[PDB]
């Protein structure tokens, strides 16, 4: 298959890619590129209600926690509460939306608008002076 | 008013409100109980002795139960029909005895005889209080089925799968006696009818069949070479069947005629057969007996003209002798071999039935798989092809690593079944006529019209229903003379197979599993109450369960691991696999390699047009040099995009100052999304130093062969959140190479590595377009080797990228990679003697 010298690494690639994107939309999708389903985002996905309220316990399991916090819909909030990493310009430091929001006794946490996402308001309160 | 009453053994007890109008009865027996029962020791290791509070009031139960008799009303009946609705309310949370029976053995440590001793207590308990199995159970399974979620097909083993089937038959009278009594002393008549009946009957039961009193008194017991005798075991076999189907309709309060409708279809291994029509004839409890009658008449009479026709003659103590200090079994009349096909042994018993004449020939019997045969004959002949096979095979500790696919000497295993007939041969033909004219005279005929479900015939896998001839004829015929498919036979679409046969673990239930992993058929073994660590297979306690415990089903690969399109909002289409969906890009990865993959300028333009490219560590010597390489990729690199490294397990030099540079550029936040370990696996403790330390989102790891494919499965079930990269290349790669084929290590380890949902497994070695990798990432090319489709999550691509514009490479050895021809994948192991497509194998240092 090596034959064409000087290819871009882009076009070898990409090929291969729209290759199997051509095969996989005429066996299983009928050459249709609207029964594609969309999402906001693809990625960081781990191989294995409208106004809500979570109060956390000292028994709370983390992941149980993100998962609620985060939402069904992928979108902003689902990054937010998933994504292990942020981007600090090139470097990748873990990602302070879960280091602040990570479950304790007293946290209360209320979700305004959760299935409307560019309305969506998470907002996380805690015992200050009793 | 209540009084608590305290029956306790040592450190376990348990509380029982008894009610005062009855009180001082239930104290008398508490009494009487803690005498029979032993001294508590440490642990409770000793017999007859509760291990949990919940065996112990099981034991009370049984001794309750004993004083009690159910045609005559005691005082003891008010005190029985109490203590076992307390274990219903406590122990059993509206799930059946063999539910909480298996929780205890997995949990506790609580024996196996202990547990079948709790099921019996109960079961006896149950009925000696008046309180049958009329309801029909919740179980989830038979739930399933009647919504239509679920496809039960039931299957009859045979002969040749445990030489101490009689256990089996011991354990069912022991421990379901109240159930199964009354179908075993039938069948014990029915014989004693059946040896009295036929002329020359007494003078093959040299020692009786009075199967009632080796029940009883396990001394009375016959040898077990008495015991496997055609004669005995093929009328006993099919009792055990029939017992296990009794039980699992009656524990289901179903008559047998509604266990039968639940089923989609049944079939039989040999013998199997005949139970198979049996039940699909069955309706209800009255009509039982005639559907059995039929069935042990049909075996008995199989049994015993097979027997007359070839019987068991003394072997010569030469024979013996030379088989049992060549690791094989005793000669008999069946021999299995395992790991050869159905051609490469067709052709063994060719070369063996030329030298031998005509009564003394041997032939393929039972195919049970692509690579799992049987040939019968008898048993000097099939020591002869034991003898021509011995010479073929290569020693089973012998290291073949370090020669090509290929050439390397083929093994397999060969061992004799524990049966004394030969079952499925022209030596058993004389008898044909004999059974057909025993059927007619005792009045056993099967009906197309009074079988409500297909039977499946063994041969080309027709329903029996639509035989324009005799079914009984055929069905003796397809026992004794016709050989058995099992793949032909099993061409089924069920979810779920029923094993009734016996041999549990060792029967035609894991063989069948074996044949149908990963179509998504989950195999019952309804016999056998066990637990399986794997959990690929079920056992007794899945029929009954009514939890979401009951309705487990098997992984269909194509299904599962299908690979799909999906597009993000800007529009960017990408193929979705498990890998994909980790990194967020699309899944082909260009590998890490020295020279190729070395220039930072070359990783961070397959980075730029978004693929993971590893940077090879092999061009590097310090970390100091690395670190200068690295920050060049950062460099050139946008925003956000990340790559990998590779390292090279076999240069301890590189790993000590890469693994520790790795740790502490991730430190720092670099974006390093993955380490690759080339060229061998690392040990648990180094992988779990990688994992947990070095701050990665997942490992690559590349394993040479089968030990080093197994190796990283130990890896990942150590850390099961953690994703694993398996890159499984062939031989066939460029650079440092194996000597294994690319296909046959993964059709073995394809299901081992599928267990584990973090294995992200990537396919290299010999790939440059989406015409040739299409079939791996849809999963048909295992569908060439006669195996369910397997699709893959990724691909690497090496040597397919060493000709792009980005890349080092000087532009006449970029010419003289374009004119190497190349070969297809079945020659390429000729680089190793010669030039093969202008590409040869040389040697390191
Ligand atoms: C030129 C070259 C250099 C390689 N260098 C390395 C290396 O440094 N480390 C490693 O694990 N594998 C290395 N490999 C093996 C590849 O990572 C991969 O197993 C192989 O390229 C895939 O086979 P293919 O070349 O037929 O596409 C190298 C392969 C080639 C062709």
């Amino acid at each position: 298959f090596t034959k064409v010298i000087d290819e871009p690494i882009k076009s070898i690639m990409d090929g291969i890619h729209d290759g199997h994107i051509k095969k996989l939309l005429h066996q299983y999708y009928g050459d249709d590129e609207s029964k594609i389903p969309a999402v906001e985002y693809f990625g960081g996905e781990s191989p294995v209600e409208d106004s809500a309220v979570f109060k956390a316990t000292s028994s709370t399991d983390e992941e149980s926690w993100f998962k609620a916090l985060a939402g069904s819909e992928i979108n902003w909030r689902h990054a937010s509460f998933l994504c292990s990493f942020i981007t600090q310009d090139k470097m990748f430091v873990s990602n302070p939306i879960r280091k602040v929001f990570k479950p304790s006794q007293g946290m209360v946490v209320e979700i305004s608008n959760g299935n409307t996402s560019s309305k969506t308001v998470v907002t996380l309160s805690e015992p200050v002076q009793g | 008013s209540t009084r608590p009453l305290t029956l306790s053994h040592g450190s376990l007890e348990h509380v029982l409100l008894v009610p005062t109008a009855s009180f001082f009865i239930a104290s008398q027996l508490q009494e009487q109980f803690n005498k029979i029962l032993p001294e508590p020791t440490e642990g409770f290791a000793a017999d007859d002795e509760p291990t949990t509070p919940a065996e112990l009031v099981g034991k009370f139960l049984g001794y309750v139960s004993s004083l009690v008799e159910p045609s005559k009303v005691g005082q003891f009946d008010q005190v029985l029909n109490l203590c076992l609705t307390e274990f219903e309310n406590c122990y059993l949370e509206g799930n059946d005895i063999h539910a909480l029976a298996a929780k205890l053995l997995q949990e506790n440590d609580t024996t196996l005889v202990k547990t079948k001793e709790l099921i019996k207590n109960y079961i006896t308990a149950r009925i000696m209080a008046k309180r049958p199995f009329d309801k029909k159970s919740n179980s989830a399974l038979f739930r399933a089925v009647g919504e239509g979620n679920a496809q039960l097909v039931a299957i009859f083993g045979g002969q040749g799968n445990t030489d101490d089937y009689f256990e089996e038959l011991r354990d069912l009278y022991q421990t379901y006696h109240v159930l199964v009594g009354d179908l075993i002393k039938f069948s014990a008549e029915t014989l004693s009818e059946l040896i009295r009946t036929t002329l020359d009957a007494e003078k093959v039961f040299t020692q009786g069949l009075n199967i009632l009193e080796w029940l009883e008194n396990p001394s009375n017991t016959p040898d077990k070479d008495y015991l496997l005798s055609i004669p005995i075991s093929c009328p006993l076999i099919g009792v055990i069947q029939l017992a296990h189907y009794v039980v699992t309709a009656k524990l289901l309060g179903f008559t047998p005629g509604e266990l039968r409708s639940y089923l989609k279809g049944a079939t039989g291994h040999s013998q199997g057969l005949v139970t198979a029509v049996a039940i699909a004839e069955t309706d209800s409890w009255e009509s039982f007996f005639v559907s059995v009658r039929k069935a042990i008449t049909v075996l008995f009479f199989i049994g015993v003209r097979c027997y007359e026709a070839y019987p068991n003659t003394s072997l010569p103590p030469s024979i013996l002798e030379d088989s049992l200090e060549n690791n094989e079994g005793v000669p008999s009349p069946m021999l299995s071999i395992s790991n050869l096909t159905q051609e490469q042994v067709q052709d063994y018993v060719n070369k063996t039935n030329s030298h031998l004449p005509a009564g003394k020939q041997v032939e393929i019997s039972l195919v049970n798989g692509a690579k799992n045969l049987v040939v019968s004959g008898p048993p000097q002949s099939l020591y002869g092809l034991n003898l021509t096979l011995r010479k073929a095979k290569a020693p089973s500790g012998l290291d073949q690593s370090r020669i090509p696919f290929s050439e390397r000497k083929l093994k397999f295993s060969n061992r004799f079944l524990p049966v004394a007939s030969p079952f499925h041969s022209h030596l058993l033909v004389p008898a044909s006529d004999l059974i057909n004219k025993d059927l007619v005279k005792n009045n056993v005929s099967f009906n197309a019209k009074d079988i409500q479900i297909p039977v499946y015939d063994t041969f080309d896998g027709s329903d029996l229903r639509v035989l324009s001839g005799s079914i009984s004829e055929r069905i003796v015929d397809c026992i004794i003379r016709l050989p058995v498919k099992w793949e032909t036979t099993t061409q089924f679409k069920a979810t779920h197979i029923l094993d009734f046969g016996p041999g549990g673990a060792s029967g035609l239930g894991v063989l069948t599993h074996r044949n149908k992993d990963g179509t998504g058929v989950r195999v019952i073994v309804a016999g056998t109450l066990d637990i399986n660590p794997d959990d690929d297979y079920g056992f007794k306690q899945e029929i009954f369960d009514v939890t979401s415990n009951g309705l487990k089903k098997n992984p269909n690969w194509l299904e599962e691991y299908h690979p799909k399109l999906i597009k993000n909002k800007s529009g960017k289409i990408f193929v979705e696999t498990k890998f994909s969906k980790l990194i967020g890009r699309p899944p082909l990865l260009v590998p890490g390699m020295t020279p190729c993959t070395v220039s930072p300028d070359f990783v961070a333009a397959t980075t730029n047009a978004g693929y993971t490219i590893e940077l090879a560590g092999g061009g590097y010597f310090s970390a100091a040099g690395m670190t200068a390489a690295i920050d060049s990729v950062v460099s050139q690199i946008e925003k956000g995009s990340t790559f990998g490294i590779n390292l090279i397990y076999v240069n301890p030099f590189m790993l000590q100052w890469g693994i520790p540079l790795i740790k502490e550029l991730r430190s720092k936040g670099y974006p390093i999304q993955f380490l690759t370990i080339g060229a061998g696996v690392p040990s648990l403790e180094v992988a779990s130093e990688y994992i947990e330390t070095l701050g990665l989102k997942y490992l690559g790891l590349k394993p040479g062969s089968i030990d080093a494919i197994s190796q990283v499965i130990n890896i990942a079930k150590a850390h099961p959140n953690f994703p694993i990269a398996l890159q499984w290349t062939g031989g066939r790669g460029g650079g440092h190479h194996s000597f294994e084929d690319a296909h046959t290590p993964m059709l073995q380890m394809y299901s081992k590595i599928r267990r584990h949902p973090n294995i992200m497994l990537i396919f290299g070695s010999g790939f440059g377009s989406a015409d040739d990798t299409y079939p791996y990432l849809t999963g048909e090319w295992s569908t060439k080797f006669d195996y369910p489709p397997m699709p893959f999550d990724g691909f690497l691509f090496g040597s397919r990228v060493m000709i792009a514009k980005e890349v080092k490479t000087s532009p006449d050895a970029k010419k003289c990679i374009a004119a190497c021809t190349g070969v297809p994948d079945d020659k390429w192991e000729q680089t190793y003697k010669k030039p093969t497509g202008g590409i040869v194998t040389v040697r390191s240092e």
